[PDB]
């Protein structure tokens, strides 16, 4: 069999800017080879968070050829997203591509598919991978609740948290990433 | 001869490149260290190397007119060679000893054109002499005084003067010549054949061949289009190659050609380009070393803009106003217009594609387009050209996007 996606977990609240994912590497059905990996990246002097899913060459991978389209124009996101989503759309290798690429800046979110879709969530939560869902449901759930109550940072903490919990494929050694 | 110091290079710069000072100072720097050398012996004369310089960044805001001037001041001549051609992915054949032989093509009309007003007003008072001489012969046998020479002036130098204001009469005059002609022609013509006798031979070479080897410069554009660094920006290492063939130049090599041969040894070279697609670490590490001085430049500003509206001492504007002036029209933009000016460049380079500060040149033309032809008109009137003016014309424009696509 494969390699499980990771989860991962990015929201936007209150004007703070955050991405949190699991480490849990699940191989197999059922084994689990380690319990740390970074996929959330800080690019572009620490102006996007972005964490992808996946395998860190297709992961590294996608990542520059966002980094290259950002610079190639200058900020504008939705731009990039997409002239990226056109390039892995075509490309051989990368269409066939399973995982979705969570890219944000200090203004707004971004979900960025293989496929060529490029999505923008109503309500400034986005989440990829394995608990993805769980993490989504954790997500939606505090910031309609406690939005007073938390954080940027810390809703998203949790969402990861709450994944585990339910979620076989999560683990609670969570990175957290937030601009400034 | 021209050296400078550093900070003197800096300065005639600033006068028509705004900003990026970073980028002048290394220029600079490489220019005096140039200079340095010749002033040492032989061992180092020949054992130091022109500190060619690698120049990172964005598109339009003067990595070319950095050199281009730096080498118009050096008095240099100079070349710039897309990198690209050598490529030919259409395959036909590329040479790049041929480089620095185009390098040489300039370093002659340029030899010969900066030697007509410095051997022209050497010979307008060689051309007269073949004109009073056939309205008026020196009667035979000169008693040398030279002071019975103002002498045939006595009616002669009546003539000299008149030669400015009363012309077109039939006149003939001395592989020579014996040909009847007249009088405004003739005059147009004994310059050209004149020139000639202002001593052409192994000199309007050997020492434009000396300028080349002496040296001018030549800035390899894009260079890092040339450079691997896979997916998008990689077909083979059917690139690689041309770092390859190129290193020699300025590795160290003489060259074939026309008027002369040339030794590259001492050029300089200013290696240009953006690298969002690589990264200079990513030259062969031949190249990679003999790009020494590297340096960043940085986008403009909208201020950038304004002050590259104004500052510049060639500035565009001005070419306007004067321009807009032999009309008969008197054109003055305001501090406030000058900004839209610049607010649209801007505006318009974040939504299409930016391209530098060059949209300033498109958005232009383009205020003007109204004014620029109706102008024959204007006969003495004057305008006042303004925010509220601006906008006038541009605002939707800059509005309508897909439009600007077409037509900024
Ligand atoms: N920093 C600047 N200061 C003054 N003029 C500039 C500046 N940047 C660009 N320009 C002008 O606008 C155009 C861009 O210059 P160029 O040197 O060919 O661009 P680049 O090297 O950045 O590709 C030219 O007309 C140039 O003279």
């Amino acid at each position: 069999s494969s390699f499980h996606a990771t989860t991962i977990f990015a929201v936007q609240h209150k004007g703070r800017s955050a991405m949190s994912g699991d480490g849990q590497v699940t191989f197999g059905q059922a084994v689990v080879m380690k319990h740390t990996a970074r996929k959330v990246r800080k690019l572009f002097n620490g102006k996007v968070l972005a964490g992808f899913a996946g395998s860190v060459a297709d992961a590294f991978t996608l990542f520059e050829k966002f980094e290259a389209k950002l610079e190639e124009y200058n900020g504008n996101l939705k731009r990039a997203a997409v002239e990226l989503a056109k390039e892995w759309r075509s490309d051989k290798v990368l269409r066939k591509l399973e995982a979705m690429l969570i890219v944000m800046n200090q203004d707004t979110l971004l979900l960025v598919s293989g496929t060529g879709e490029v999505i923008e969530p109503d309500d400034g939560i986005l989440a990829i991978g394995s608990g993805g869902n769980y993490a989504l449901a954790a997500g939606r759930a505090l910031k309609k609740h406690a939005g007073e109550s938390m954080s940027a940072s810390e809703i998203a903490r949790a969402a990861l948290e709450t994944a585990g919990e339910i979620c076989v494929y999560t683990n609670d050694q969570i990175i957290l990433e937030e601009l400034e | 001869m021209s050296e400078m110091t550093p900070r003197e290079i800096v300065s005639e710069l600033d006068k028509h490149i705004i900003g990026q000072d970073n980028a002048k100072r290394s220029v600079a720097i490489a220019l005096r260290n140039r200079w340095r050398r010749m002033q040492l012996n032989e061992e180092l004369r020949h054992e130091v190397t022109p500190k060619n310089i690698l120049m990172i960044g964005p598109t339009g805001v003067g990595k070319t007119e950095i050199a281009r001037r730096l080498a118009k001041l050096a008095n240099a001549p100079f070349i710039k060679v897309e990198a690209t051609k050598f490529t030919e992915v259409g395959y036909v054949g590329k040479e790049v000893d041929s480089i620095i032989r185009d390098l040489t093509d300039a370093a002659v009309k340029m030899v010969r054109v900066q030697a007509i007003e410095k051997n022209r007003y050497r010979a307008e008072e060689l051309a007269e002499e073949r004109i009073l001489d056939v309205l008026i012969p020196p009667a035979k046998n000169n008693w040398g005084q030279t002071e019975q020479q103002q002498e045939p002036s006595a009616a002669r130098q009546a003539f000299r003067k008149k030669l400015r204001e009363g012309q077109l009469d039939d006149k003939e005059i001395e592989k020579q010549k014996a040909r009847k002609l007249k009088i405004k022609d003739a005059m147009k013509l004994l310059i050209e054949e004149e020139a000639a006798k202002l001593v052409n031979p192994e000199e309007l070479k050997q020492d434009a061949i000396d300028a080349v080897e002496q040296h001018g410069i030549v800035f390899i554009d894009e260079i890092d289009k040339i450079c691997k660094r896979g997916e998008s920006s990689g077909p083979d290492v059917s690139r690689e190659g041309v770092q390859r063939d190129l290193l020699p130049l300025v590795e160290g090599c003489t060259v074939s050609t026309k008027h002369g041969m040339v030794k590259t040894d001492h050029i300089l070279f200013i290696a240009s380009g953006a690298f969002q697609i690589a990264k200079p670490s990513d030259l062969i590490p031949e190249l990679q070393g003999r790009l020494p001085i590297r340096v960043e430049l940085q986008a403009l500003t909208t201020s950038d803009f304004e002050r590259i509206l104004t500052e510049p001492n060639a500035s565009i504007t001005v070419q306007y106003k004067a321009l807009m002036a032999t009309e008969g029209v008197n054109i003055e933009f305001t501090d406030s217009g000058i900004k839209r000016i610049a607010e649209a460049a801007w505006q318009v380079n974040e939504s299409t594609e930016n391209i530098g500060a060059r949209r300033l040149h498109t958005v232009l033309e383009r205020l003007m387009e109204e004014i620029s032809y109706d102008a024959s008109d204007l006969s003495g009137q004057n305008i006042t050209i303004d925010a509220d003016y601006v906008s006038k014309h541009l605002d939707a424009l800059v509005a309508d996007e897909d439009l600007s696509r077409f037509i900024l």
